[PDB]
């Protein structure tokens, strides 16, 4: 994951933070940045680098 | 070994004009003019690209010693006349003959091969010409002051620009005037001049179209041209690469061969019917391109003018070998006190209406030169501290 | 003037051409009437501005100013005008043709050595058109030829004019009646200078109006008398020159010390900008601070005593303002420079002695070669007079050099009277302390700062973010110069939930985020929300736009704030650096400092939610102390940690979440507590050892080192009655605050278990960098290659 452009990481920070806060509340439906339509979630997800 | 070839290339001229010593005969044997030509040649091919005047003084000492060495049969005569440090055989093309404006201004093309040593008529024709350039160009706005070193520098630009297949790198700090001098030096030589303009978007196509027009001026039309790149006309390296290959080969890959080389070449073979003169019978196809590259390189002179200071100049030279290799190199030292007092009196003669005082004017012009040399030193100290 | 004048007159003397003694360049160039007219137009009344105005007047070519402050821009804004920026698509096409064909004068104010080439050939055809254009950032790098075209003028303010400007502004704000008297008498005496001019006009009229038959005009007698009458009012004006030059002067002498101090302060805070970029600010912000300070505490009664209270209060106000932006390693330095710049005028401290204090054996035998270097360092007024048998007595000062804290209790009696006098005796003591013992430089630094400036400066500060919010109006943002392993984002959000009622919106810089940022900002403009930009250290092209956006022109709904965060990237244009609020949030230095901060992160509901005062209260205290110890261990260097690690609170509340689960689900089955718990606390050891804090650790040895710290601090049991190796608590909140209060400021490394001598090396390297910082602020192909040439014939 590291060998990647710096600004791309800058915006990825936002995306992953949004999903983290979404999962924290245990909210069924949430809003994703940059993408106008509303989208759902399932709990058993995870991220790894 | 290039400079030896350049020395000879300069020597080989005047198939019979050297013989015509009879008009001058200024204590001149036919050989004397020849050895003077040798001396001026060796100076201009070797005693130019050197930084300090002392280095010059030692090469002229070498030249005098070697002339005495070979010329072991009239050595006292050369010592009397040309080995003397006094000015000898300034060679020029436009001063020696005068058009005379008989029925039209350009009555006859001046004789071109040689001139003799003199400074007066040199300056008078220079001022003549300056007035002409003033009325040729609207808003010329060119108060050029002509002092001895400036005259020599214009002469050197002439020497390089004229030669078939020549070009010369000019170095010197800004204000030395090289960019100003070359305009006149090109107008006298009938050469067209164009500069590059860096648009709001800095890109590459401008270079290509301008060089295409330049070749078609020096190719199909066959006119005489000149090119005036400077530090303002470089925004990245790449321009230097394209020009580099232009000095070397002259064929741009598929700029002229985009289904155009044959139409342009076909617009030229009518000249070929008489020029190469294959018994006025026929020709070939590739050989036309050969003659075309011949023509364009024969009439595309390149005048480059760089800064001596900064960071980029030296490693730019190292990047591209042909640049400093093919072109002649000429230094412009800062003006010494003689030039400055000369300018002071040129501007005080017309301004000494109310400031009337004998024996104090000369000291005035002297002291003004002193002031200028000094603000140089103050500049140095401010940057230092 | 000096260098150029001596230069030209020596040229004239050597030339032997005659020249007049005395320059008086301004006097015989321009009539003073236009000078006064400009002084109404905002031209500063002092010499340097006078020659500057002359220089613009001559107008040999179009000018270009080096403009650190903005005198020229305001002057031209007022001189005869009473504008179009360089960066604008219409400017390059529209504004050019309007000015060039109808003469609008086309001012420009954003030169940064980068020229749109179309600017030039316009420079060199309406005959009613001029053009003045100026730079902003000082120390230009203009090309040689940009010097060929245009004249260059430097408006770098001198302190000398600066104290007069501040003098005028203090006379304004402290009581307007002083300005009433000032401007009244000043207008009167200006008009009386014009009355002397009218006397001159009367003399000229007497002399050449008739131009013949003056004598037959017997009214000439009356004319002669009239001359006398005008001189009489000049005599009144003459008296006024005294009444001025004392009264207003003493009203100014009450304040011109203040102005001096003010100017000193400003020229101090200039140079830190050269210490590092981003410590850059205007004079205008300083002016607001100055005028405010006058408003804040100035007038009570007893005006002379209030002058002394100026000198007390203004210094602290500006001082704290700059500290809010400063970094840790530069904290001590700015205060140090302030002290020196204060004393370079009153005490007349020699710059040579300053360089002695910054930079620097046959005689003595006991002391070390490391020490003998310092003997020769001090050796080369009475420094070169008392290294002899006086210093070489070796009677009682051996204990002295052995004693820790040499300065305080075992004072040197080498010069007891000189140390007693104290006007310079501090500085003498400090030259001594540095030259002898560079180890204890820094506390001595704190000491004489406390002396010459007051101990209030050498005291802790911590910025209440709720307090800081009160500063931020809607029309100024909040910058954040952060360091690794620290972010206030959570606290900013927390406040935005506390006082404000909505969550802030956030946009991270990057690529392809300009328009996103702009549209969210427009939403904030219309509404009044809060916006959190992030990672401005890359993607700087959007920054220049922000300054244009945050303007009075485009109106903004109230309650709209902006919050900016970035990092150390030079080539960051100072449009917003010149107009913003700078704050630093690297973690605190001292053990008590970090401990206190941690005791203001997760508090009052973590702490207050217990259902047990006994066990897990103690566990919180244990883990918090562990946190604050292992973080601070790194101060020493490779002895404490092989490499640096960036522990922060995330691991803390991770551990807290674990152990609260463990205790809640333990006691969920506990119907009765024997003594408050029945825990088997060995699993918690393993967890806090290898899982929570195990993330950062790249070395092997650090693993068992950290396990050992766990062993010695946890003890494997909650004793309830024992002395921590370092006290132990009671069970109330403000008692914890007091517990922090009684902690010492500077500790000793045996608190960590680590040996005293560790201290030594730290201080040395610390001292070794500190001076070097300030040492930067002062204003090859040779025999070395021959030395190497001789070397290479010596390797085998
Ligand atoms: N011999 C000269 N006498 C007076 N002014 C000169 C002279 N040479 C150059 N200048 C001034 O310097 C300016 C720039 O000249 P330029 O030819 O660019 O010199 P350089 O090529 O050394 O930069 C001109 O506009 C002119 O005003």
């Amino acid at each position: 994951f590291n060998r990647i452009d710096l600004e791309v990481l800058s915006v990825v920070a936002m995306q992953v933070e949004s999903i983290t806060t979404a999962r924290k509340q245990h909210m069924k439906k949430f809003m994703f940045p940059e993408e106008e339509i509303e989208i759902e979630l399932i709990p058993t997800v995870s991220y790894f680098i | 070994m290039r400079e030896l070839s350049r020395i000879f290339k300069g020597i080989l001229t005047c198939k019979k004009d050297t013989i015509n010593d009879a008009p001058k005969s200024m204590k001149i044997k036919p050989e004397l003019f020849l050895v003077g030509l040798w001396r001026h040649e060796a100076e201009r091919v070797l005693a130019d690209k050197l930084v300090n005047n002392k280095d010059k003084d030692t090469v002229m000492g070498y030249i005098q010693e070697v002339s005495l060495e070979s010329f072991s049969q009239i050595e006292n005569e050369i010592l009397e006349k040309y080995s003397s440090e006094k000015t000898f055989l300034f060679c020029d093309f436009l001063r020696p003959d005068v058009i005379n404006e008989d029925g039209i201004i350009e009555e006859e093309a001046p004789k071109i091969y040689e001139a003799i040593d003199s400074l007066t008529e040199l300056r008078k024709r220079c001022n003549f010409l300056l007035s002409f350039y003033n009325d040729r160009n609207p808003s010329k706005k060119m108060p050029l002051v002509l002092f001895d070193d400036a005259l020599k520098h214009l002469l050197r630009i002439s020497r390089i620009i004229r030669q078939p297949r020549s070009s010369g790198l000019l170095v010197g700090v800004g204000g030395s005037g090289k960019q100003s001098l070359t305009r006149l030096a090109g107008f006298i030589g009938k050469n067209l001049i164009q500069q590059i303009i860096v648009t709001k978007t800095y890109s590459d196509k401008d270079l290509k179209e301008d060089i295409k027009k330049g070749f078609d001026d020096a190719g199909h039309l066959g006119k005489q041209v000149t090119f005036l790149m400077t530090d303002s006309e470089v925004k990245k390296e790449e321009f230097l690469e394209y020009i580099n290959m232009v000095l070397s080969t002259g064929e741009i890959p598929n700029l002229l061969a985009k289904d155009e080389r044959e139409v342009w070449l076909g617009d030229i073979s009518q000249a070929y019917c008489k020029e190469k003169n294959l018994g006025n019978i026929d020709p070939p196809q590739s050989e036309l391109w050969t003659y075309f590259v011949d023509r364009v390189r024969d009439n595309f002179h390149i005048m480059l003018c760089f800064s001596p200071v900064g960071q980029k100049f030296r490693e730019r030279a190292r990047k591209f070998p042909a640049l400093f290799n093919e072109c002649t190199i000429d230094w412009f030292l800062p003006w010494p006190e003689e030039a400055l007092v000369s300018v002071a009196e040129t501007f005080i003669k017309n301004f000494d209406k109310l400031d009337t005082k004998e024996e104090t004017k000369q000291e005035l012009m002297k002291h003004m030169g002193n002031v200028h040399l000094m603000v140089n030193e103050i500049c140095d100290e401010y940057y230092q501290k | 003037n000096k260098l150029a004048q001596q230069r030209f007159v020596v040229d004239m003397k050597k030339r032997g051409v005659p020249v007049t003694p005395g320059l008086e360049l301004t006097s015989f160039l321009i009539d003073d009437a236009t000078i006064g007219e400009w002084n109404l137009q905002g031209l500063p009344k002092d010499d340097l501005s006078i020659q500057n105005g002359i220089m613009v007047t001559n107008s040999a070519r179009y000018p270009l100013f080096i403009d650190p402050q903005g005198q020229g821009q305001n002057w031209i804004r007022n001189k005869l005008s009473a504008i179009t920026t360089l960066s604008h698509p219409k400017f390059k096409d529209m504004f050019l043709k309007y000015c060039m064909e109808s003469g609008l004068t086309l001012i420009v104010e954003n030169i940064e050595n980068e020229v749109d080439p179309m600017m030039d050939p316009v420079l060199e055809l309406s005959k009613e058109f001029k053009l003045f254009m100026t730079c902003r950032l000082a120390n230009p790098s203009f090309s040689p030829e940009l010097s060929a075209k245009t004249t260059i003028i430097d408006f770098t303010v001198t302190q000398s004019g600066l104290e007069q400007q501040l003098l005028g502004k203090v006379i304004s704000k402290e009581q307007k009646a002083l300005e009433d008297s000032l401007n009244q008498l000043l207008a009167d005496v200006n008009q009386n200078q014009k009355d002397l001019q009218r006397l001159d006009k009367n003399l000229l009229e007497r002399l050449i109006n008739s131009q013949g038959n003056l004598l037959d005009d017997t009214e000439l007698m009356d004319v002669l008398n009239n001359t006398k009458t005008q001189a009489k009012e000049v005599a009144a004006k003459l008296i006024d020159a005294e009444i001025k030059t004392k009264e207003i002067n003493e009203k100014r002498e009450q304040y011109r010390p203040v102005a001096i101090r003010g100017s000193a302060i400003y020229f101090t805070m200039i140079e830190v900008s050269l210490v590092n970029w981003m410590y850059n600010s205007s004079l205008e912000q300083f002016l607001k601070l100055f005028i405010e300070s006058i408003d804040l505490s100035e007038k009570a009664q007893l005006p002379s005593n209030r002058v002394k209270n100026i000198i007390s209060f203004l210094t602290f106000h500006v001082y704290r303002y700059v500290n809010r932006g400063l970094f840790e390693k530069d904290k001590i330095t700015f205060i140090l420079m302030m002290a020196f710049k204060i004393l370079t005028t009153a005490g007349t401290i020699s710059s040579g002695d300053v360089s002695l204090f910054l930079k620097s054996q046959k005689q003595i035998s006991y002391l070390e070669d490391n020490q003998w270097l310092n003997i020769l360092a001090l050796s080369k007024p009475f420094f070169k007079e008392l290294p002899d048998l006086i210093s070489r007595s070796e009677n009682q000062w051996r204990n002295w050099i052995d004693k820790n804290d040499p300065e305080n209790f075992p004072i040197p009696d080498f010069a007891e009277s000189i140390n007693q006098e104290k006007e310079i005796g501090s500085f003498i003591s400090l030259c001594l302390v540095r030259s002898l013992r560079n180890d204890r430089t820094l506390i001595a630094t704190q000491n004489f700062i406390s002396n010459v400036l007051g101990k209030e400066f050498t005291d802790p500060i911590s910025y209440p973010i709720e307090g800081i919010w009160q500063e931020s109006s809607n029309m100024d943002p909040v910058l954040f110069l952060l360091s690794a392993g620290a972010d206030p984002t959570s606290s900013i959000d927390e406040l935005a939930k506390k006082k404000k009622k909505f969550p802030c919106e956030k946009v991270s810089m990057g690529e392809g985020q300009e328009r996103v940022a702009r549209q969210v900002i427009m939403k904030g403009f219309v509404e009044g929300g809060w916006v959190i930009l992030q990672n401005c250290h890359l993607g700087l092209k959007f920054m220049e736009e922000i300054e244009t956006l945050v303007s009075p022109i485009n109106q903004i709904h109230e309650d709209f704030r902006l919050w900016i965060t970035c990092e150390q990237h030079p080539k960051f244009p100072l449009g917003l650096l010149q107009k913003t609020l700078k704050v630093t949030n690297e973690p605190p230095k001292g053990l008590k400092a970090g401990l206190y901060k941690t005791f203001t992160t997760i508090i009052t509901q973590e702490f207050i939610d217990k259902v047990d005062h006994s066990n897990w209260r103690s566990l919180i205290f244990t883990i918090c102390f562990l946190h604050s110890i292992v973080i601070e261990r790194k101060k020493f260097g490779p002895l404490g940690w092989c490499v640096p690690y960036e522990y922060n609170y995330s691991d803390l509340e991770a551990s807290l979440l674990y152990i609260e689960k463990y205790l809640t689900n333990l006691m969920s089955t506990p119907q009765p507590n024997s003594h408050n718990l029945p825990i088997s606390m060995n699993v918690v050891r393993y967890m806090i050892c290898e899982v929570q804090y195990g993330g950062r650790i790249t070395d092997d040895l650090d693993r068992e080192l950290f396990i050992t710290y766990g062993e010695t601090y946890l003890k494997d049991g909650i004793f309830g009655n024992d002395y921590f190796f370092p006290q132990n608590p009671s069970a109330e909140l403000i008692k914890y605050q007091e517990y922090i209060a009684k902690v010492p400021t500077v500790d000793n490394p045996e608190v960590f278990g680590l040996h005293s001598n560790a201290d030594l090396t730290f201080r040395l390297k610390e001292s070794k960098e500190m001076i070097n910082t300030v040492m930067e602020t002062r204003p090859r192909e040779e025999i070395v290659q021959d030395k190497a040439k001789d070397m290479l014939k010596n390797l085998p």
